[PDB]
């Protein structure tokens, strides 16, 4: 019975009594994160849990004609908040997470989406569509901001990715019999120990319904899916002033 | 002193990447065997469903019983991490007297696992690696004979300059040691350790490997780093005695000491570049090939 | 035979010696491994756990 | 010998036409009595519903 | 010589030891072996056996 | 192994043996070697020393 939460904040919080229990990840301990073997050797600090809370970033639509759709992470919340002002003047970053997706659906509807978390995924953008011609994407398909991008082609994933082998990572359902709301946990993973929050990009989410929306006509046509995320024990080096450069 | 207790609430006994939850270990752990058709309760673990592990409240094998299967075979040998190499075609070069696509009389070739990816497709299933490496060069004619010709091999380590001539200092290579060679010796076969400047190679990495803003201009260093590489290899002939006879080498790839992360799944399109996320999409073709029925062919 | 090396891989449960052709020493064979799998948690995240003898749903 | 247990299943103790089932004997009983409304637990078999 | 082998073919009455120039361990001598026969069964498939003191037959 | 040395160059912490493909014996591997160093004197050229409960400096 350790599925609780106690949120509040601002003016509204969520959480839940009697939800669809959690997933547990690696079977490890707590620990900190290395700290001698940076380039530098000054000592670290503890931000600790000052400002990590649960504000919800989007709330996207379910329709009957649904594309799939994704984030970039951690771009998210890397330019809105005193997280985002922290994240811009600081160079390094790691904390963990707890994932918990809000997705309900009613009597009348049927249906399941296809909700993947994508860790490392090198984004497969649009890159021209066709690719042949050199026209570079704009950047206005590298920092789309709080509203996401549209991914393209659902069973290559916009890279050639058929969908039956994304079982890989770690596979949720949603269903009236099987979840109220879906939770995901991943700890901080990279190949290498330190980077900007600007140059790299580390992954992000991807949602591809999973099978067709239906109801028959006389329902709600769209279904609302809640997502928030506030990083647990969040920790910064590179500690400097508000200097970009 | 010690009076108040706020940071107390830490966590002490750091083991591994971060995390909250808390599990132990155990000394020793359970067996399990089989038995037939019984009710009773308390120990009853002879079948085992994966998920379930049990029966639900709607019975699932009342009418019918089930059968026992024996085991006779071994698993100690089948791992293939790095016994999987078996034949394959790979690739050759030419080196002629005269020719156009080689005026200078050398050829220089940056060394890399991107040589021909109709193979190396087969290992970039994978992104993070550390492995060991194998090149062998092997010298004849283009007819496919042998001649007693003079030829040597000098090797190009990253950060020397490329050769621009038959004369270039690059031949110096005043910290490259030298391997002593000749066409009657056995043809090349060169080790190749694992210097890559990270953990692993970057091939499926959405980064900028180059300082300062980032615009149009730079954009081609996707896989094709000028100076993060290993290095290239320039071949031609030193000495006053010219070879009379042009010559060809056949390039062969070994791995060793395998060591793999983050499982890759399977590719079933092309490329047009180094890494190039573009594919055909006005041709895309399913994995599989289908049937307009499933019951019969 | 004094000879150190200067390899750190660890990971071996058998103390073993190793000679080599060339200058170098670890460039013979690599010695006999074992094979380990651990699975649990790829399709098993319960944190829940309660004993033995009680079942583990409601 | 004693080798194989393949066919110990069995459940010998044949009393009665063929089934599964299996009950056992009691040496005695148990009684009941009668009393007023109260609002308590533990002990209240006063009143039977078939 | 800190190094095993990976094979299962036994019937062996005295322990001994291998060195190979390649880089397995089964492909030098493999020692020496006994010579053994049995063709009782084959000319004497008899089930009714006597005592020692008294004749095979009637 | 009925062989001396002809050498005498000092500075080893453990006794260690040779061989050489050669008549020679010191052509093998030279064996392995601690790093050490001392910059205590390029740095620091002070004659009076106080306790170390006392301040250097008046």
């Amino acid at each position: 019975s350790d599925r609780v939460a106690q949120l509040t904040i601002g003016n509204s919080t969520i959480t839940t009594q009697e939800a669809a229990n959690i997933i547990v990840g690696y079977g490890e301990w707590p620990s900190y994160c290395s700290d001698s073997d940076a380039t530098a050797v000054d000592k670290p600090t503890r931000p600790d849990v000052s400002v990590n809370r649960f504000y919800t970033l989007d709330t996207k639509l379910w329709e009957k004609s649904s594309k799939g759709w994704y984030w970039k992470f951690p771009d998210v919340l890397t330019e809105t908040g005193v997280f985002g002002q922290n994240a811009q003047f600081h160079y390094l970053y790691r904390s963990g997470f707890c994932i918990h997706v809000q997705c309900n659906a009613s009597k009348f509807h049927q249906g399941a989406l296809l909700v993947a978390v994508l860790p490392e995924y090198v984004i497969g953008s649009v890159a021209g569509g066709t690719g042949t011609e050199d026209t570079h994407p704009p950047y206005k398909q590298t920092q789309p901001g709080a509203d996401g991008f549209e991914l393209q082609h659902p069973y290559v994933l916009d890279a050639g990715i058929p969908i039956s082998q994304l079982t890989v990572c770690p596979h949720q359902w949603i269903n009236l019999r099987t979840n109220n709301c879906a939770t995901i946990i991943v700890p901080y993973i990279n190949a290498l120990p330190f980077d900007s929050a600007l140059n790299h990009c580390n992954f992000g989410l991807l949602v591809v319904p999973i099978s067709p929306l239906d109801y028959d006509q006389g329902a709600t046509p769209v279904i609302p899916i809640t997502i928030t995320l506030a990083p647990m024990c969040s920790e910064f080096a590179g500690l400097r002033q508000a200097v970009t450069q | 002193g010690d009076r108040v207790a706020d940071v107390i609430e830490s966590s002490i006994g750091d083991s591994v990447s971060r995390a909250l939850t808390r599990a132990l270990p155990a000394p020793t752990g359970q067996d399990t065997q089989v038995s037939s058709h019984r009710l009773d309760t308390g120990k009853v673990p002879a079948l085992q469903a994966a998920e379930i592990g049990a029966s639900s409240n709607a019975s699932d094998e009342s009418m019918i019983e089930t059968r026992c299967v024996l085991n006779s075979h071994s698993t100690a040998e089948t791992t293939l991490d790095s016994f999987f190499s078996r034949a394959g075609l790979v690739g050759e070069i030419d080196l002629p007297l005269e020719g156009t696509t080689n005026p200078n009389g050398y050829a220089n070739w940056d060394i890399d696992i991107t040589g021909y990816a109709q193979m190396r497709r087969k290992v970039e299933l994978f992104t993070y690696m550390r492995f060991d490496a194998e090149f062998t060069f092997v010298a004849c004619t283009p007819t496919g004979q042998v001649v007693p010709q003079l030829l040597q091999y000098m090797f190009v380590p990253p950060g020397a300059p490329e050769p621009d001539s038959r004369e270039s200092l690059a031949w110096q290579t005043a910290t490259n040691p030298s391997v002593f060679v000749k066409l009657s010796d056995p043809p090349a076969q060169v080790s190749v350790p694992f210097m890559s400047p990270a953990s692993a190679y970057q091939w499926f990495y959405d980064g900028y490997p180059t300082f300062g803003e980032h615009k149009q201009e730079k954009d081609l260093e996707y896989g094709a780093c000028p100076n993060n590489m290993m290095g290239t290899f320039s071949v031609r002939t030193v000495g006053t005695s010219k070879s009379k006879y042009p010559l060809v080498i056949r390039i062969y790839m070994r791995m060793k000491h395998v060591r793999a992360w983050i499982p890759r799944p399977m590719r079933n399109q092309n490329y047009l570049f180094k890494a190039n996320p573009n594919y055909a999409g006005n041709f895309i073709k399913p994995t599989g090939a289908s049937r307009t029925a499933i019951t019969t062919l | 035979s004094h000879e150190n090396s200067n390899s750190a891989t660890e990971g071996s449960t058998i103390n073993y010696t190793t000679i080599n052709y060339y200058k170098d020493s670890y460039a013979a064979t690599a010695g006999k491994q074992s094979l380990k799998q651990d699975p649990d948690k790829f399709a098993n995240p319960v944190k829940d756990i309660f004993t033995e003898m009680a079942a583990p749903l409601k």
